[PDB]
């Protein structure tokens, strides 16, 4: 595939210090500012439950797989305009294939 | 003799284009190094350095500002106020080495404008002409305000700084990036999710949010909220002042005023102290890496 | 019927400010991704894309040429055979849907110009209106030159892509960039000592380097140094041939002439089998990131 | 000093594959198209002991220490004009942390 594996244990440290803090990740986990990150690989936009997305994260409806991931999280009003998730991007690959590698075992 | 007379006089044959080469190192190394304070980056510090530089002036005798731009050592940046700047300067001075015909007070400022665009926040427009200046010149302790106080003392203070009511409201936004630190300030936590985004988080939070009171580890106080967050004295009196609060929920409804506002306060902030000459050029509107291309 | 025209349409609303934003996006994705290769940079793997893409043009019947940008088919390349390329590839997608407004063929052609003027490179003029063509038009391979061959076919074969003895000489200049792989080409090892930087050093090494025809464990022979460096066959002809040689040790003298030539030969490749219309703009001449502050 | 150092293990590499090709590492190790660089902290700006020099380069005359020699690598062509000295380079603070280390205790 076009992305690379990166490490889970530093992939989690990303997470830890960029994510966490808007994103769980566990089983039956707790909304914050940011909706709850299992399962997200192989479901639609905004579709977890109990959760209030902007009409524009839901409009796109794109299924989140490992690559179109890393273009939402390298400019996150780029790919979706008009969304209320505020967050830099990252502008390193490893640091997308490192975090989506954590992403992938973290979110089975 | 009049107070001290700061005339802002341009480096030797330098432009527009000049300045953007360093604002682009700037925003660049802020991108490079993105590991500083656990991937927050140098994006706050810049704009507290910034702040802080800006924070001496005293509009009654014209001292301190950010026309010299000539301190070196803030006695010495363990106990007081300025605890954490230390490594904002030692984020400008690699840029200052390529640059060395560029001012302190302009790389002072231009890196607290550079910060603030690059961090998604409002377009700051940014002069140049400040010039460096002996010791003698040199402000000290004791310019800048203290955490734990009242809305009385907000007020009283940002006077001496020229700001009103509305202008201060619109820079204690500001406190929406980065996060209180303990070893340094006394104090603990961020106020807000994002902390590396220019946003007006501050304002939603500060109203939105549960806030108790509550002793830090270093035996301060200060208000904590369930969410984690928490703001400082100072911070708090924004709503327990009636005319501080009507102007909170205004920022709060209002990203795009509050947007607005900022960007006139900072940059007064920014120019505080320096006379400009009529034969200076406009105002700066710099281009961010996003625009670029990047 | 004639033999096709291909005709540059530019993307609409695209002036020289955009594709300069997709410029420094390549050149700065070249700077963040280092790692590449035992750190040599995805400098050399664009410059080779930009040669192979256009190295399929046959202008007996103007098939294939950089125009086309039809090879993200995978018809196109075999993979192997011509491997090396598919990494070449996952390095612009990601620049290609930051801007999915330019065209294939516009894109690993500007990426190929990209890398060498940040590799310290010649300024090469480039232009835009390259448009996809996957329809009925996909270049089988093996209109690629063979690596075992000599200044004969060498020759003959550059005339396919209208090139004359000075051209490919300077053309081949491109040679002092990056490595063989082994386990791509059936070759292995660099031919100089800077492999991420646009030098002369090609010449330099044919002419003062002492070559020895030896197998690699891939079985083809190849002349290697005693420095370690090596050369292809078909590079090693050109000291062979006399006509040849003579043009060798001019770049090897002069290396201002050398880049004055790799850029008029270089985009010459890029725009061959291309008809401009006389309503198109004067080519591009981008800016590196270095002269942008960067 | 105000430039830090870092790990003695990662950037071995970065002289293998990255300053091999010129720079050797031993004592009075054999000249390539770089010099023997050896002892070179307290040494002169070229010393090239056996090996062909410009002039570009002694120019400036000035020792190799930790601080003054941090622009050496980020833009040669900056520092000093003329030169010979061609190569790729690095952008990132941690790997001129990292090399110096190294040839601060083999170039000893
Ligand atoms: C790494 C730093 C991050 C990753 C990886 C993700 N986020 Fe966020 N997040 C936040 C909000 C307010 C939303 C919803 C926005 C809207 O609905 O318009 C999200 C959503 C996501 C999604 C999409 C999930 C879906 O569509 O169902 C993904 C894939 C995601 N997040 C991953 C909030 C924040 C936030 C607040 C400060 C930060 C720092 C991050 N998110 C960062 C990351
Ligand atoms: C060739 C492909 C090189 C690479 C890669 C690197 N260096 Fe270099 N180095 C090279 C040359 C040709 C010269 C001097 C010759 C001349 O005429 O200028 C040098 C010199 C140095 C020096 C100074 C030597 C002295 O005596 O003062 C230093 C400190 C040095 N090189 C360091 C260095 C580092 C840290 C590199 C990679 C990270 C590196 N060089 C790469 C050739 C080449
Ligand atoms: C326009 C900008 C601005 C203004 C005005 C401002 N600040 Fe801040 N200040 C910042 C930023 C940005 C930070 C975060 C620094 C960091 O995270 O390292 C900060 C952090 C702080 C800290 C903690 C520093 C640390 O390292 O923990 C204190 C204390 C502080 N400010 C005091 C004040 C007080 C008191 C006022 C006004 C009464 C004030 N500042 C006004 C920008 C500002
Ligand atoms: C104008 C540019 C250019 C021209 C013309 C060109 N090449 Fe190359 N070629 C390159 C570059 C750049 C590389 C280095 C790629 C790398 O390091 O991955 C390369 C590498 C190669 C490789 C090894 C690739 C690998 O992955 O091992 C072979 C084989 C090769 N070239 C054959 C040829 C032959 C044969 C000719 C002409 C007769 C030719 N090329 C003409 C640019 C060019
Ligand atoms: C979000 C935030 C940042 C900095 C400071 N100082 C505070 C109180 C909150
Ligand atoms: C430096 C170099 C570049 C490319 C190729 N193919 C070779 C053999 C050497």
């Amino acid at each position: 595939t076009e992305f690379k594996a990166g490490s889970a244990k530093k992939g989690a440290t990303l997470f830890k210090t960029r994510c966490l803090q808007c994103h769980t990740v566990e089983k039956g986990g707790p909304h914050k500012v940011g909706p709850n990150l299992h399962g997200i690989f192989g479901r639609h936009s905004g579709q977890a439950e109990g959760y209030s997305y902007t009409d524009a994260n839901i409009k796109k409806n794109v299924l989140w797989d490992e690559n179109n991931m890393s273009e939402y999280l390298t400019n996150p009003k780029k790919y979706i305009p008009g969304t209320k998730m505020a967050f830099g991007g990252l502008k390193k690959e490893k640091d997308r294939n490192d975090l989506i590698t954590y992403l992938k075992k973290a979110c089975e | 003799t009049t107070p001290l007379v700061h005339v802002a006089s341009v480096e030797k044959g330098r432009s527009y284009e000049d300045f953007q080469k360093v604002y682009n190192a700037i925003a660049l190394k802020l991108r490079e190094d993105d590991e500083y304070d656990n991937y927050i980056g140098y994006g706050p510090v810049l704009v507290r350095l910034a702040w802080h530089i800006s924070g001496t002036w005293d509009k009654h005798d014209n001292t301190g500002g950010s026309y010299g731009g000539t301190y070196r050592f803030k006695k010495e940046f363990n106990d007081p106020s300025n605890a954490g700047l230390q490594n904002g300067f030692k984020f400008l001075e690699p840029i200052h080495k390529e640059f060395p015909w560029i001012s302190s007070g302009d790389l002072f400022s231009l890196g607290g404008v550079t910060a603030v665009q690059e961090m998604q926040g409002p377009k700051i427009p940014w002069r140049c002409g400040r010039v460096d200046t002996p010791e003698d010149t040199t402000p000290d302790n004791g310019r800048l305000p203290d955490a734990d106080k009242d809305a009385g003392y907000v007020r009283t203070f940002f006077q001496r700084l020229n700001m009103n009511d509305r202008e201060v409201v619109a820079l204690m936004g500001a406190h929406a990036l980065g996060k209180t630190h303990l070893k340094n300030s006394g104090y603990e936590g961020p106020g807000g999710a994002a902390n590396n985004v220019f946003t007006n988080e501050f304002y939603l939070n500060l109203l939105n949010e549960d806030w108790k009171l509550e002793k830090n580890d270093a035996n301060n106080e200060q208000w904590d909220s369930k969410s984690g967050y928490m703001m400082l004295p100072t911070d708090y009196s924004l709503i327990q002042d009636p005319k501080y609060l009507s102007i909170v929920k205004e920022y709060a409804n209002d990203q795009d005023k509050f947007f607005k506002d900022f960007s006139k306060a900072f940059e007064k902030l920014l120019e505080n102290g320096i006379t400009f000459p009529k034969d200076a050029p406009s105002p700066f509107i710099f281009k961010t890496l996003e625009e670029q291309g990047l």
